[PDB]
This record gives structure tokens, C-alpha cells and sequence, in this order.
């Protein structure tokens, strides 16, 4: 968010590399949703048909999800990684898991810091 | 009773008639020229005397090639006009056809009109019986000018109707009903179109040309009307076929179908695996989950409670479709009803028959001896 208000600050656009996953639900938007991989519920039905006439239907030009043996990711957003794209993590687990390491540097600063602490209470707290 | 090779649908007109020629003059009493709806358009049936031209299902016709509907209709017409006799003209077809009374309003009012329909009272014509099976559907036809027995047909509604449609030309050189039992016989052969299930004491197994989305889709519901359980369809589409028609297909299949095999029934220059992700799409799978699911045992069914399944090469497909069996289920080969050439790139191969699905079908008894599963396509194995 804090990129996309510079971007707006700066008066650029959103560059085309929007790119969408094997579901179509995926954009730089909601990507990050607990529901990761699996597209929503909705109303109608989801058309395969019609996905498939407006990628490119029978025009040979679509993208087809088979491994190949070649070192090339099949993957279009691992294209200009030097590796892969990084991994895919949820917006919940980033968060627990930045409070389980500012918990556990607290624990590694209360243990290398000795039992001295603004604390007076010693006995039970620190247990 | 012979049938020279011709690469096209309709041969030459010329060379058609020069063949009648040489089969009468020795070797043949009667010379039928018969052609389809596109041969008659052409002009391969136009150029010759037609003493009875009968329709037996008038619909839009080459409305693409002659560009307006009912065109072949009227070239039909046309030709039986222009070579018409008295009494000696057959104009049986369905009732329930437009075009059909169309082509019967043109043309010399003296020649014999007649209706095969099953429902319309006028044609007199009905089944009047239910003993449709997959082996033999016999109708006792209660008519005043058909026979009395009918043939057994294979499919419910399209062998019935032309079993009443040929009832009529039958009766017309001969009242008596005893004539008909060789046609009947011939009817009932499992003829190449929509061919019958295996003689072998085993479930069905059925070979079929469905090479169109409408053809399959229209298939399935003939096999589901009869089939008791569990029904497998095995196809493919044709490497630098239409594509479009790949989505769908697949779709229609596992509509209908609880468990799909599919397989590149011609690869025609173009990767096995490539053509089977773009069917795959239609049901919203990819090639790599398909194998990543296919890494684990599960192979999750669709979400509709059907099964689909995936392999590239059509033999194994095949002997996979015709070894998962039970007492009512059946087995729809939908890739090559009346053909046996099999091309991947250039090399051609005509290994792919019904042969090798009856094969299948008389070794199946190994594999259940050894204790291999075929009820999923992950095969059990012992240890």
C-alpha cells in the first residue's frame, strides 16, 4: 500500500505486469487472502469455456500448464527472478510470524540481558 | 456387394456410372446409385434416374457449403423430378421433418408419399413393444402397409426410426413380412456406424466415431438411456483440429459420464501432452496438477462426484477402459467408430481396432487371477 500511494504521488501507472494465475482470481489485490490457490464462490458458474475463447480460443495462443524438462519455469511470474518468485505466504501467517520473532527476540534479549530488568518482581514473573 | 476404394465421400459421376455399367453387364442385376446430402448437392446423384429417392432424416443440410438452408432438400427434389415415374417414386420420411413434407410437396403429385413417423397417427406406423436392449431391440410394427416384425436396432430413437424408414421400401417390392428377416439379419449385424458391443462374455464395450462435441454429447445420452451403471468413455481430438472444440468436449464427457479416460486418439503433429492440457482446461485442471495430483495416490474427483483420468498413450487408455469393468457397467470407445489408422507425426500405424479392446476383454482374467485393481487408475499391486 505504502509503494501504490508513491506510485500514485508520482503519477506512474501500474505497469501490465498484472499477470494472472492458473485462477483467474489472482491480482496484486486479493492475492493475499487467507483462501490461497482456490478461487471464491460465486453466483454463476465459473465458465472454462468462456476463459478459454478469451485467453485465445483455438487462435494457438494460450498458455499451457505442462512441465517441461528444459530449466524454464512454466510459471509466467518467475519471469525476471533471478531464482523463482518468492514464496507464497498469507497476509495472517506474515503477521504471526513477525510476532513470534519480536516475541523471540525479546526472549533472546531477556536471556543475554542477565535477570536484571525494569521488573521487580522476580520470583514468579520471570517463571 | 463389393465397394471400391474412393479417397472421397461421392466418386465421379462419369466413373460412377461406368462402374454401374460393368457390375450390369456382369456380376450385378441392378445398379443403386445412393449418395448423402452433400453428394446430391454436388451433382454425383443428380446425374442419374432416381426410380425411388426417400429421405431419412431431412434437416439443414450444408447450410455452410450451399449457403441457405433446405438447399439439399431441393436438389433432392429436383432430381427425383426430373426422372419421375408413376406409383414407382418413394416419399417415406418422418412427418415430424419440415423439410421433409417440402421436398414431398415438390415433384410429380403421382408418385407414392408415405410417412415412417412413430408418433404421428396419419403414418399408421408404431413400436408398440418394449424390448429395447443393447444386443437387440425388436418392435412388433402394427401398420397396414409395413411389416409386421421389425429390426433390432442399437440405438433408441435413430436405428428405430431407420428401421421404420427401410420397413417401407421393404414392403413396397414385397407385401409379405417373411422378406424382411435378412434385412432385419443385416440391421442387427452391428453394422461399422455406432458399432455394437463385443459377442465376448464380458461387459460392454462399445466403439463409436464421435469426432464432434454434438456427435459425443449425443452418444452419451443414447448409452445413458440404457446403460444400468457406471458408464466410461474413452476419446481424443486431433492434433491441428479445431481447438475450440477441445474445451467443451472434455466438459460434456465428465458431465455425463462417472468415470473419464482421456488419451490422444490422433496426435497429428502435435505434443500428446500439449492437446490434453487444453481438453483438461474445459474442466478447470492443468497438466501439472493433474500430475501433481496424480503424484499422490488421491486423483480427487470432480466436484460433481465423477472420476477423471488422464494418460498419452491410447493403448494402455484403452486396455485401462476395458479391464475396469462391473456386470452392469459399460464402456464407450468414442475416438474411431469405422477407421483403424493412427498417426503420430509423420509415422502411421494401424494397430488401434476392436481387436485390441477384445483382446483386453479375453486377458482382463490374468490381471483379476494376479490381484492387480482397476477400479481407479492407480493400480494396486501386490507389495
Amino acid at each position: 500500500l505504502e509503494a501504490l500511494e508513491a506510485m500514485a504521488k508520482d503519477n506512474q501507472p501500474i505497469p501490465p505486469r498484472a499477470m494472472i494465475l492458473s485462477r483467474k482470481y489472482r491480482t496484486l489485490v486479493s492475492s493475499w487472502i487467507e483462501p490461497l490457490q482456490e478461487e471464491a464462490e460465486l453466483g454463476y458458474e465459473i465458465d472454462y469455456i468462456a476463459r478459454y475463447v478469451a485467453e485465445g480460443g483455438l487462435t494457438g495462443d494460450r498458455k499451457r500448464w505442462v512441465p517441461r524438462r528444459g530449466k524454464t519455469p512454466l510459471d509466467p511470474d518467475a519471469e525476471g527472478f533471478i531464482y523463482s518468485n518468492p514464496r507464497e505466504t498469507s497476509f495472517k501467517q506474515r503477521c504471526l510470524e513477525e510476532w513470534r520473532l519480536h516475541h523471540r527476540k525479546l526472549l533472546k534479549t531477556l536471556h543475554n540481558e542477565g535477570p536484571s530488568i525494569l521488573g521487580k518482581i522476580s520470583e514468579s514473573d520471570y517463571i | 456387394d463389393n465397394k471400391l476404394e474412393s479417397p472421397h465421400t461421392t466418386p465421379d459421376a462419369v466413373l460412377v456410372q461406368k462402374l454401374m455399367a460393368k457390375m450390369v453387364h456382369n456380376g450385378t442385376e441392378a445398379l443403386v446409385m445412393e449418395a448423402s446430402s452433400h453428394g446430391l448437392a454436388l451433382g454425383r446423384c443428380d446425374k442419374v434416374d432416381f426410380d425411388i429417392a426417400v429421405f431419412t432424416n431431412l434437416t439443414r443440410d450444408h447450410l455452410d457449403f450451399h449457403g441457405t438452408e433446405e438447399e439439399y432438400r431441393d436438389a433432392k427434389a429436383k432430381l427425383f423430378a426430373r426422372m419421375v415415374d408413376p406409383a414407382r417414386h418413394r416419399k417415406i420420411v418422418n412427418i415430424d421433418d419440415p423439410n421433409a413434407a417440402f421436398f414431398l410437396a415438390q415433384g410429380n403429385p403421382d408418385v407414392p408419399i408415405v410417412t415412417f413417423a412413430m408418433e404421428n397417427k396419419s403414418a399408421d406406423v408404431h413400436p408398440l413393444k418394449f424390448q429395447l436392449s443393447l444386443f437387440e431391440t425388436q418392435v412388433l410394427v402394427n401398420t397396414p402397409q409395413g411389416i409386421l416384425e421389425i429390426s433390432s436396432g442399437l440405438l433408441g430413437r435413430h436405428n428405430i426410426y431407420n428401421i421404420l424408414a427401410a420397413v417401407a421400401v421393404g414392403i413396397a417390392v414385397g407385401a409379405p413380412l417373411e422378406d424382411i428377416v435378412k434385412g432385419i439379419e443385416e440391421v442387427d449385424a452391428v453394422p461399422g456406424r455406432c458399432e455394437l458391443i463385443d459377442e465376448e462374455q464380458a461387459f460392454g464395450v462399445i466403439v463409436d466415431y464421435a469426432h464432434t462435441p454434438d456427435a459425443l454429447s449425443r452418444l452419451l445420452d443414447y448409452v445413458r438411456e440404457l446403460g444400468p451403471r457406471r458408464v466410461i468413455t474413452v476419446f481424443g481430438c486431433a492434433g491441428e483440429s479445431d481447438r475450440g472444440k477441445r474445451p467443451i468436449m472434455a466438459k460434456i464427457a465428465t458431465d455425463k459420464s462417472d468415470v473419464t479416460i482421456l488419451t490422444s486418439d490422433n496426435p497429428k503433429t502435435e505434443d500428446p501432452l500439449d492437446i490434453l492440457d487444453d481438453m483438461l482446461a474445459g474442466v478447470g485442471w492443468s497438466m501439472q496438477d493433474y500430475l501433481k495430483h496424480g503424484e499422490n495416490d488421491y486423483y480427487p474427483p470432480l466436484p460433481n462426484g465423477h472420476r477423471l483420468f488422464l494418460h498419452d498413450i491410447r493403448r494402455v487408455a484403452v486396455r485401462c477402459a476395458v479391464a475396469m469393468g462391473e456386470e452392469g457397467d459399460i464402456v464407450v470407445v468414442a475416438g474411431k467408430g469405422h477407421e483403424t489408422y493412427q498417426i503420430e507425426g509423420d509415422k502411421k500405424e494401424f494397430f488401434d481396432d476392436r481387436e485390441e479392446c477384445r483382446e483386453a476383454l479375453q486377458y482382463v482374467d490374468e490381471l483379476h487371477q494376479a490381484g492387480i485393481d482397476t477400479s481407479e487408475f492407480p493400480w494396486r499391486l501386490p507389495e
